[PDB]
């Protein structure tokens, strides 16, 4: 649930961790890597 | 108030049913929780789980209430008598919903046991002839009780002394206050010793400590409450003099009177003097020099077992002691482990009793240790009045609980769904089990299905091989008599907890 | 509309929980005092003792109640639902605009017609006296109003205990009355209800004195109740010891062992086999004691000593001297049995004699369940009372099927009473409705079935046939809840008329002094 | 922000969904009762239909939303028989936690769904009914009389059988490239305050409710090939230009230009020929006065909504502008319509323009009369409703037995089915045969009923059925009264459910449980 509302109901890799509030400094770069997983790959994001 | 309320109250039990599933069965585990007496306890059996547990709700007492009668009649795999009461419970929620009342369930419950007792007979079989009798039959049902819980690896050691100290039992007599033992913390957890007599730790130390002898070949022992001390008389101690000498005199009596008592204890020449109250160093260095065994602030229940054990008595007077007042023993040998040291009284004139020494730190495994000898003296009762037992491992009430479901499949309606749910409240048993054990559930109740069926009777589950096999042919057996008035009792409870629909708290 | 209307929302309250504590289909409570007292039952008496009363209405319930426990004490939520429906038709007849006078006229005119209302529907009317058999059978109904789960079982313990104490002499032997207080039972936990026994004798949990109590197989023996308790002789005042010298110092200790081998061996002289000691005594006792083989009670109670004079019939000497030949109890047996893990002491002899004053050892797994089952013996004696005092209590049909009747007579009593009574009559009718209900709510079945079942029986008609089926017939609920209907003659259901008789008077009684209320004043509460 | 992982989640989740579905269930089958709702702001509707009250209810924890979705699906697909719907996968996750604290994975548990309802299809078409089947006299009429179930109008039965079938056969038109079928939401339901159900007006086509402007104006039309023409042209004061802005009698001669323009825009269409004209915005009495001498039926303050329907059905082209390929404003004949019969009715102190036999596009309106607005409030929804199960009947002819037949007989063909797959799917079909029989049991609840004595014979006449293939009949036999609590055939109680309505409210169940099982965690992040 974001801060305005949205439902999102998704196992993909990259949908969690974009909404994922994170207050860890080194585990917010985690997402940048779900984000070049789907540039370069973007198939199968849940095994990835 | 209303269906609202009862909901409420199996709430209450469910946290304490929760709690007990990894209570029961060998491969279950162990849950710790802490008491105010500072006691952590981890146990496997649940006997002294819900004495020791922590009630909120008050119906939660209710379960309480019937486990100590539970206690003193079985002692042993009582935590399941619980569970199925709360399986009852939990699976009346859906009966709570439909307008079926709790007497329907009451009668549809008692139906079931009413025929229980029946099957249990029908189930089991008299042993009795050749087959597995005393040194045999006693150790195979005590090992898989004690096996069960706590020494996994090494009770094949363990077990096989507490066994040999059961042997000691004979029947004619069969003696309910035998099971009194002691606590010895320290040593290692793999070492225990037997004694058949009471043996009590010494818990004071004095100069004469070192110059005590150990070892008596012909004591005979004597049991006073007379202190030894420099003390107020009992009343008025108030004494009016007129001459000076006389105050030295009072100082003389009351040596006198001490002194006089103190000769009293070494005229009678008994090699074991037991005083029941604390003994001071006034006594000491006198008695020291006559070398007869002493202890002091001995507690009142090890004086009782003395008085049980060779016949003495307990006097305040040392001129009215009478010849038979001075026991004997065939040897008395005084061990001291981890610098504590034991009396031990060997070769009473009548002892039934043997009071297991045991060893390590752990003050949490005495507590089925004690358990396992209540039920081994259950064991015992109900090997005799009545001869026969079935399966162990816990698979004899899914043998039943099938032949409730053939039965009652054909009688009287409504009245089949709510023994249906009772032959399905059965199955928590093996259901916890399965849990425990990581095993598959489903495949396991679909296979007793048919071993219950087409499988004759006393095949039951091996947790070892994690195959279905005999345990009646294995030689690991559980008592038949205890689960008649365990599945008796868990019935009239869970009748009681449903037929309250409101509960009042005053202040 | 402030007091005399909303004074029925607090009875309300307990009215609605008296609905479900009714029948044997009733619901159980569960109370926790203020003191930390639990009580699991499915009585309203015992709930209403405790409870803290705030309303006075609630304190005139209890004290009621209690008047029925004195006498009756069977079905006491009977006439609290019949007082509590008053208050439900009240808000009726108070809308009608019915003065609190005229209201308690049409009560109590009916109390009186309700009484001789009683006289029609007498069954049963003679009964014997001395015969246990017969009186048996119908004590059976009675355990029906409490947990109705083994009738069978409980009738058997009273049957041991009564065929001690009854004193038989069949004919006319100027019976006395029988002692309520004599047959006490003592709640056991653990064991089946098929372990439960019955002591002739006095059955008490503690210790046995030097080993265990024997020697009396060969009985011929004498037990004497001493009302003066043993203990270290001392005068009334505190006193201080003064030793004029030392040599009164040694002789201290040694004039107190005088004293008990002086007065150790005098009680001791006579050989009583059984010694009534009421307070503590010295560890030197065991050696005059356990030479003559006397056995030693330590440490009763007050009300235990009371029973225990019937049972020994020894004279309760006032004073402590030397046995006293003259006046001596016959005891033969005295034994000491094991039951539920502890020795038991108990006084039960075999044959030779009956005396008073028995006792039942009560053994159950559940000690909630035993509290329903003590209070099923207090009203169990109880039910024996209306046939022994009185000349005969004989018998009304139950199961709610007396009250069925009486609708029809009030109905009829009303017509021939023009006026303000005409609301007041019918409406009292309306009052003895609820009990059946109650019986078939607790039950789960639908009013609308049973409607029409309670029209039939009583309400239509009685047909010149002798001995209709109308009166032995009434509504009970096994596997014919379908059919609402069940003879009550073949299963033996019966009360006794002074169920009723003291039930009406209180139903009056408990509206004339509520309805009559115009306000509540408290001062500093 | 907030996280919880664990069976917390699901916890909440169905305890939530459970008590919002317990309220809903009070209206479940014909003795079910409507209920009402507090919305805080002054605005309340009393109705059992589980659409738009799971709309208006606060969803608290984000699942529930889904269930929320679920009954907006079924208006898309049938949209009546509600209550009977949505209680369905609420009964699946309650008896879901039992199967999580096992050892069964989620998804076994959803794959054991997915075998049950896919083998479930085979089971629907057994018990399946034909076009024919039973007596079928209209065949419309035996369903009508079931519509009248799971609401409270049933008592007007005798009534509102005759008028929804009646009404509906000349919806029927041709189009999607020759397909048959009737083009449901086209049908207009007007209410009346006053006297009873038995005073409706059935009207073979459109129906519009409105009055003459003045009272003068002719407010009766009779004859044929009346032509109407809706225009939407606002006519009033021209406002300025976009703020440039600009004698006082050449200046007042902006609004006598104007309205002049305006009074020839009317002469052209007296020049058209049609009957009834339709002005939206209101208009003064100058521009009244103009269509007094038109001899021409005017209305004003017209919905644009109802104007959409009107060109629709009619044929007729909607002008909201007169203008033309020249810069010449007039109105061509070309853009009116043919009908056969127009006129207009006096009903209920009011009057209506009853216009029938429409070429273009055939419908049917229904004029019904009753108590008054919180009366017709849930017979509002429910003749809505009721349009699309009729659409259902015609359309496909398979229908089911209702009153918990079809839930009582997929329990047998389960209990074959269980030990057929057998391994651990097994018990998925025990709890998800047992979680079907719930719906009937709660059926006699709000009956005050006992329904395991109905269950335990009804079943056991389906069980006979299916035992004996070759069958005269000494054992086949269904359906289920609820009034006298007996079994008897439905064909003589006339219930019969349409076969598409149950098969797609099990098959939108299935992805209904799925969607709560698939959650493993719910997180919140707290607004800005």
């Amino acid at each position: 649930k974001t801060s305005r509302g949205e439902i999102i109901i998704s196992n993909d890799g990259h949908t969690i961790l974009k909404q994922m509030a994170i207050l860890h400094p080194v585990a917010r770069m985690l997402v940048e890597v779900s984000a070049a997983q789907d540039s370069e790959a973007g198939d199968g994001t849940t095994s990835v | 108030q209303g269906k609202g309320q009862i909901i409420s109250n199996i709430n209450a039990c469910v946290a304490v049913q929760e709690a007990l599933k990894p209570t029961l069965g060998p491969l279950g585990s162990d849950i710790l929780i802490v008491t105010s007496n500072q006691k952590t306890t981890i146990s496997n059996d649940g006997a002294t789980i819900l004495k020791l547990l922590d009630v909120v709700h008050p119906a939660a007492k209710t379960l309480v209430d019937i486990s100590r009668a539970q206690d003193a009649e079985v002692g042993d795999g009582t935590t399941s008598v619980t569970i199925l009461a709360g399986e009852l419970m939990k699976e009346a929620k859906p009966f709570l919903e439909e307008g079926i009342s709790s007497h329907l369930i009451m009668k549809g419950y008692r139906k079931a046991v009413s025929l229980a007792v029946e099957k249990i007979n029908e189930l089991a079989v008299d042993i009795t002839s050749e087959k597995s009798s005393g040194r045999e039959l006693l150790e195979r049902c005590a090992r898989t009780a004690m096996s069960s819980k706590l020494i996994h690896n090494n009770a094949d050691f363990f077990v096989k002394m507490c066994v040999d100290a059961v042997l000691s039992l004979d029947r004619n007599d069969l003696d309910d206050k035998l099971i009194g033992i002691k606590k010895i913390p320290g040593g290692a957890m793999e070492e225990s010793l037997f004694i058949n007599g009471v043996a009590f730790k010494k818990t004071f130390s004095y100069a004469g400590f070192e110059q005590q002898p150990k070892k008596f070949n012909n004591p005979k022992i004597l049991s006073l409450n007379v202190e030894l001390e420099l003390k107020a008389e009992k009343d008025n101690a108030e004494v009016r003099v007129e001459h000076v000498e006389d105050y030295q005199a009072i100082v003389d009596a009351e040596w006198q009177l001490i002194f006089e008592k103190l000769r009293q204890v070494e005229e009678t020449g008994a090699n074991i003097v037991l005083s029941k109250l604390p003994i001071g160093d006034l006594a000491t260095q006198f008695f020291a020099d006559r070398n007869i065994f002493c202890a002091g602030r001995v507690s009142a229940d090890d004086m009782n077992r003395v008085i049980q054990a060779v016949g003495g008595s307990i006097q305040s007077t040392t001129s009215d002691i009478k010849p038979e007042h001075l026991g004997t023993c065939a040897l008395f040998e005084e061990m001291q482990i981890g610098s504590e040291r034991y009396n031990l009284f060997q070769g009473c004139p009548q002892a039934k009793t043997c009071t297991l020494l045991l060893r390590g730190g752990a003050e949490q495994v005495i507590a089925e240790v004690e358990r396992s000898l209540h039920d081994a003296i259950m064991i015992v009762k109900r090997a005799l009045q009545n001869k026969l037992i079935v399966a162990g491992g816990g698979a004899t009430e899914m043998e039943v609980s099938k032949c409730l479901r053939d039965y009652s499949k054909t009688i009287a309606g409504k009245q089949q769904m709510i023994i249906n749910a009772f032959a399905k409240a059965l199955e928590v048993i093996p259901r916890q089990l399965c849990e425990n054990a990581g095993f598959d559930a489903i495949e396991i109740l679909n296979k007793l299905r048919l071993a219950h069926s087409k499988g004759e009777k006393w095949y039951g589950v091996v947790f070892e091989t994690e195959n279905i096999g005999d345990n009646f042919a294995k030689f690991v057996w559980e008592p038949a008599l205890v689960k008649i008035n365990a599945l008796n009792s868990a019935t009239e409870a869970t009748n009681l907890i449903l037929s309250v629909d409101e509960t009042i708290t005053n202040k | 509309d402030g007091q005399i209307i909303k004074s029925i929302a607090a009875i309300r309250e307990l009215h609605q929980m008296c609905l479900t504590s009714m029948g044997p289909c009733g619901r159980n409570k569960i109370i926790v005092n203020h003191l930390g007292k639990i009580i699991i039952t499915n009585d309203a008496a015992t709930m209403l003792r405790e409870l803290d009363i705030v309303h006075p209405a609630v304190k005139v319930l209890v004290m009621a109640t209690e008047q029925q426990k004195i006498d009756m004490g069977d079905g006491t939520n009977l006439v609290m639902i019949l007082a509590g429906e008053l208050l439900n038709v009240s808000e009726k007849l108070i809308s009608m605009g019915l003065s609190a006078v005229e209201i308690i006229q049409g009560y109590n005119m009916a109390r009186k017609f309700t009484l001789k209302e009683l006289d029609e529907m007498v069954v049963g009317e003679i009964t014997d006296k001395n015969d246990k058999n017969e009186l048996l059978k119908m004590i059976k109904p009675v355990i029906s109003s409490k947990k109705y789960g083994s009738e069978d079982i409980l009738s058997e313990l009273v049957s041991e205990a009564v065929s001690h104490v009854l004193p038989v002499a069949q004919q006319a032997g100027e019976i006395p009355y029988f002692n309520v207080d004599s047959i006490r039972v003592v709640k056991i936990m653990g064991g089946s209800l098929s372990n439960s026994t019955v002591i002739k004798g006095m059955v008490f949990n503690r210790e046995p004195e030097g080993h265990v109590k024997s020697l009396s197989e060969d009985k011929k023996h004498k037990v004497a109740v001493f009302t003066c308790p043993l203990d270290i002789a001392n005068t009334e005042t505190k006193g201080t010891v003064l030793l004029h010298n030392a040599q009164e110092m040694l002789d201290f200790s040694k004039g107190e062992e005088k004293q008990i081998d002086a007065m150790m061996k005098e009680i001791a002289d006579m050989g009583v086999e059984c010694i009534v000691a009421g307070a503590g005594v010295g560890e030197l006792a065991l050696h005059y004691l356990n030479r003559y083989g006397i056995l030693v009670l330590k440490v009763p109670s007050k009300f235990e000593l009371r029973r225990l004079c019937r049972v020994c019939g020894a004279t309760p000497l006032p004073r402590l001297g030397a046995p006293t030949p003259e006046e001596l109890g016959l005891v033969e047996t005295v034994k000491t049995m094991e039951i539920g893990g502890d020795r038991v002491t108990v006084f039960k002899q075999e044959q030779g004699e009956i005396s008073r004053t028995s006792t039942i050892i009560l053994r159950g797994a559940t000690q909630n369940n035993l509290d329903d089952i003590e209070r099923a013996i207090d009203d169990g004696v109880a039910a024996v009372k209306g046939l022994m005092k009185p000349s005969g209590g004989k018998l009304l049909p139950g199961a709610g099927a007396t009250e069925i009747e009486l609708i029809s007579r009030i109905t009829k009593y009303g017509e021939r009473t023009p006026g303000l009574l005409q609301l007041a009559i019918k409406q009292f009718a309306v009052a003895f409705e609820v009990v059946p209900r109650t019986l078939a709510e607790t039950a789960g079945l639908d009013v609308n079935e049973v409607l029409p079942n309670l029209y039939a029986a009583h309400n239509v008609t009685e047909p010149g046939a002798v001995k209709t089926d109308h009166l032995y017939k009434g509504v009970d609920i096994d596997g014919e809840s379908d059919e609402g209907v069940k003879d009550i003659r073949e299963e033996n259901i019966y009360d006794m008329l002074a169920t009723k008789k003291f039930a009406i008077n209180v139903a009056t009684e408990a509206a004339t002094t509520v309805l009559s209320i115009d306000q509540i004043i408290m001062a500093k509460k | 922000g907030e996280k919880i992982s664990g069976d917390d989640i699901r916890n909440q989740n169905v305890l939530a969904t459970m008590a919002v579905a317990n309220v809903v269930k009070s209206s479940l089958g014909p003795v079910g009762l409507d209920k009402m709702l507090v919305d805080d702001i002054g605005d309340f509707t009393v109705t059992n239909d589980g659409a738009t009250i799971l709309s208006l209810l606060d969803v608290q924890h984000p699942a529930g939303k889904i269930l929320v979705e679920l009954a907006q699906q079924q208006d898309r697909e049938i949209g009546d028989g509600t209550t009977s719907v949505v209680i369905i996968a609420s009964e699946l996750l309650k008896r879901a936690n039992e199967l999580v604290k096992n050892k069964i994975h989620p998804t076994t548990i959803i794959t054991g769904f997915r075998v049950a309802l896919r083998e479930a299809i085979r089971f629907i078409n057994e018990v399946l009914s034909t076009s024919v089947d039973t007596l079928g006299k209209e065949t419309l009429i035996n369903i009508a009389k079931t519509s009248m179930s799971s609401k409270i109008i049933g008592a007007d039965s005798d009534f509102f059988s005759n008028m929804v079938v009646d009404a509906l056969l000349a919806v029927k038109t041709q189009n999607s490239k020759g397909e048959i079928k009737y083009p449901v939401k086209a049908v207009n339901v007007l209410k009346a305050h006053g006297k009873s159900a038995t005073e409706s007006l059935l009207v073979p086509g459109y129906a519009l409710n409105c009055t003459v402007a003045s009272q003068a104006m002719p407010k009766r039309i009779a004859g044929g090939n009346v032509k109407i023409a809706c225009l939407d042209l606002n006519l009033q004061k021209a406002r300025m230009a976009m703020g440039v802005q600009i004698d006082p009698e050449q200046l007042e001669q902006i609004r006598k230009r104007e309205a002049g323009i305006v009074l020839e825009r009317v002469k052209k269409i007296i020049d058209a020929g049609a009957q009834v004209v339709l002005t939206t915005k209101g208009i003064d009495d100058l521009c009244l006065k103009e269509f007094v001498e038109a001899k021409i039926m005017g209305v004003r303050r017209c919905k644009k909504e109802d104007l959409r329907r009107i060109a629709r059905a009619t044929g007729a082209t909607l002008v909201s502008s007169m203008s033309n390929l020249e810069g010449e404003e007039t109105f061509e004949s070309s853009y009116l319509g043919l009908c056969d019969e127009v006129v207009q009715a006096k009903f209920s102190d009011d009057e209506c323009i009853l216009i029938k036999g429409t070429s273009k596009h055939s419908s049917s309106s229904i004029i019904l009369r009753g108590a008054n607005d919180y009366s017709l409030d849930e017979m509002e929804r429910s003749l809505h409703d009721s349009l699309s199960v009729v659409k259902r009947t015609l359309e496909s002819g398979n229908v089911v037995p209702g009153g918990g037949c079809v839930e009582a007989a997929l329990n047998i063909y389960l209990d074959n089915f269980a030990t057929t797959v057998g391994s651990r799917e097994q018990l998925a079909i025990a709890e998800f045969a047992a979680a079907l029989l719930i719906i009937p049991k709660t059926l006699a609840v709000n009956a005050a009923k006992d329904s395991s004595e109905l269950v335990a014979k009804l079943r056991s006449y389906h069980a006979a059925s299916q035992m004996a293939k070759p069958e005269r009949r000494s054992y086949r036999n269904y359906g289920l009264d609820l009034i006298r609590g007996k079994i008897v055939d439905e064909i003589h109680a006339g219930v019969l459910e349409p076969t598409i309505s149950k098969v797609k409210s099990l098959k939108s169940a299935l992805e209904a449980c799925v969607a709560i099982l698939r959650i493993d965690t719910m997180i919140t992040v707290d607004p800005e």
